[PDB]
């Protein structure tokens, strides 16, 4: 992913302020509420029957934190996203059979969450830089399908 | 397909936008043009510079169409027939672009109305925007 | 969103299938399982061997649901509510799978009814299958 | 794209019987009729206002023959689709900005056309082999985005 130096600076500064205990769980929770077929992949999490049950589920919170960690790994390796996500791509494709469109959906839900947390600070140029990042992550996760 | 709870959530959330409808419409377009530059190909005739009066004017038209869609949520094919003819027959907008604008509107609402943007409301608005998108991209005449 | 001509085109094409509906349904499923093996994950409990009675039986149920959808084309959320409960609430079928089955049904119709499978009819059937798919994958209760 | 020896034989035998003057034009024509926004990329073709105008349009026929030629080239280079179509991918992705979902749609319309022409001979195992082919071609056309 190519970011301009101004984009790289704005992306890094915002990311450093991300609440690590909330943002990931909220992005995953919203994926499960907004796109309910994604719940099929998380039957071991128990109760996901209502938005309140999803958002307060500790497995959603913990898994969401792992998902946030992987996006963070992407930001540390923007020049080698395919290589960084190789093992994750094999897991999601070959084992879980997650349709790649769902990767794009999660990336965009994460962008909605960053907007929700940062408000006016999540400006249209800041969003544009984050869209390049999440598209690169979704593409890297879908690489083993390609 | 919208549930009765989705319709209530959309009416409440879109009602909270109120007087700012046009502002949110304009910001969603700006976010779309900057985040997904391919979308600019549909607007060669627009001044797309930041704070352009044309983008502000168009933003109000988009937002007003959405208000009209909410006001006729169970009769959208009939109420939006003229917009469907424009987007599907005349402009031939690729449906992917509707997903992009819908996402940018959700981002704008998440940034400016955080108290309203609950997971349940986010789900209802996403379904509403997808239903409006299906109507605008279909030829049903 | 379906036009009046789309409804007529679907009724004509699906009417020509007539009594062999179950056969077309079974073949579409077989094509789906062989072409897109990930779809088999929804049927671990089925005997999926060639000419399996279970696939034949299921093919008839799918085809009969489509006949019912055609017969209630303007009232699909209400008429297909039990099938939406099953696919959207219980099974949580990823919508991509409906695009795969829809494509395999179009292939089956193209192979067996070539005189009926005109470009206009292909367009109407594709729209009809997408509308049925939206209903079966949406939670609207 | 990996085809079994039985798949390679059945794919080659069917492909050898394809009417080179019809099949490509019919697949492109059906793409334009079934997914009407694709017409935006072909404004130089003139009248595309009705299914009969599309199907009898000589620019649709000639361009469709070029599209069929590229799928024919894909079948000859299943082990190197990305390299073979590198220039074609630069045209569609960097110059035309065709959304990648449209490449999948054309591949599937081509499958519908093959079924239309071959009838009972386009068996479910024959279709399965052709689906592997068209997914690979669509993936190679979209590679310059990745
Ligand atoms: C594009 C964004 C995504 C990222 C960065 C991502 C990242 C991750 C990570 C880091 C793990 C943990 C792997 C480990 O422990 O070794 C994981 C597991 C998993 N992911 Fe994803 N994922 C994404 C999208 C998805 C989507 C869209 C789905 C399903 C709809 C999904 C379903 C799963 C499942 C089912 C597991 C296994 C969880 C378990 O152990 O029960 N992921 N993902
Ligand atoms: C929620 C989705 C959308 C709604 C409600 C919407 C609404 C509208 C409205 C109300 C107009 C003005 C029609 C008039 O003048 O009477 C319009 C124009 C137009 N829309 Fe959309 N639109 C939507 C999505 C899109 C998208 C995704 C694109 C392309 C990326 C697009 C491209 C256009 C263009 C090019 C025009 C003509 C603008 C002009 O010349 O003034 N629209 N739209
Ligand atoms: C046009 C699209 C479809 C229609 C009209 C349809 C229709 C049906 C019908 C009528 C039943 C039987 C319900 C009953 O017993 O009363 C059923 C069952 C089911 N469908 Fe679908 N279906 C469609 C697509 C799909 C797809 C795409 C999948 C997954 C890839 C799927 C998976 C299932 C499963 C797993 C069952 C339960 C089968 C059993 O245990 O007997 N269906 N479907
Ligand atoms: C995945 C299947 C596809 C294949 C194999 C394919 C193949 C081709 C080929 C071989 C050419 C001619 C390039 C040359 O001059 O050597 C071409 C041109 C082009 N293709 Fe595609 N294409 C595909 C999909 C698409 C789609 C989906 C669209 C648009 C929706 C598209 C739009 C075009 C356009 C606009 C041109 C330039 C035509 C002109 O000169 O006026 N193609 N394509
Ligand atoms: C009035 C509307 O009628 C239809 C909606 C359809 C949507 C489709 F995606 C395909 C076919 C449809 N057919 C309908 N008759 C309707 N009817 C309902 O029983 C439930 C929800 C609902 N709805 C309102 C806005 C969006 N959905
Ligand atoms: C009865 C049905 O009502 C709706 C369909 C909707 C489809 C959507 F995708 C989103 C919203 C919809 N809202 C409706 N009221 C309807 N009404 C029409 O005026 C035209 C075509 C039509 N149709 C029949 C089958 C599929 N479309």
């Amino acid at each position: 992913v190519h970011l301009t130096p101004e984009e790289k600076s704005a992306v890094t500064a915002l990311w450093g302020k991300v609440n690590v205990d909330e943002v990931g769980g909220e992005a995953l929770g919203r994926l499960l509420v907004v796109y309910p077929w994604t719940q099929r992949f998380f039957e071991s999490f128990g109760d996901l029957s209502t938005p309140d049950a999803v958002m307060g589920n500790p497995k959603v919170k913990a898994h969401g934190k792992k998902v946030l960690g992987a996006f963070s790994d992407g930001l540390a390796h923007l020049d080698n996203l395919k290589g960084t996500f190789a093992t994750l791509s094999e897991l999601h494709c070959d084992k879980l059979h997650v349709d790649p469109e769902n990767f794009r959906l999660l990336g965009n839900v994460l962008v909605c969450v960053l907007a929700h947390h940062f408000g006016k600070e999540f400006t249209p140029p800041v969003q544009a830089a984050y869209q390049k990042v999440v598209a690169g992550v979704a593409n890297a996760l879908a690489h083993k399908y390609h | 397909v919208l549930s009765p709870a989705d319709k209530t959530n959309v009416k409440a959330a879109w009602g909270k936008v109120g007087a700012h409808a046009g502002e949110y419409g304009a910001e969603a377009l700006e976010r779309m043009f900057l985040s997904f530059p391919t979308t600019k190909t549909y607007f060669p005739h627009f001044d797309l510079s930041h704070g352009s009066a044309q983008v502000k004017g168009h933003g109000k038209k988009v937002a007003d169409a959405l208000t009209n869609a909410v006001a006729h949520v169970d009769d959208m094919p009939n109420a939006l027939s003229a917009l469907s003819d424009l987007h599907a027959h005349k402009l031939r907008v690729d449906p992917v672009n509707f997903k992009l604008l819908s996402h940018c509107l959700l981002v704008t609402l998440a940034a400016h109305l955080p108290a309203e943007f609950t997971p349940a409301v986010h789900a209802s608005l996403d379904k509403f925007l997808a239903s409006v998108s299906t109507v605008l991209t279909s030829k049903y005449r």
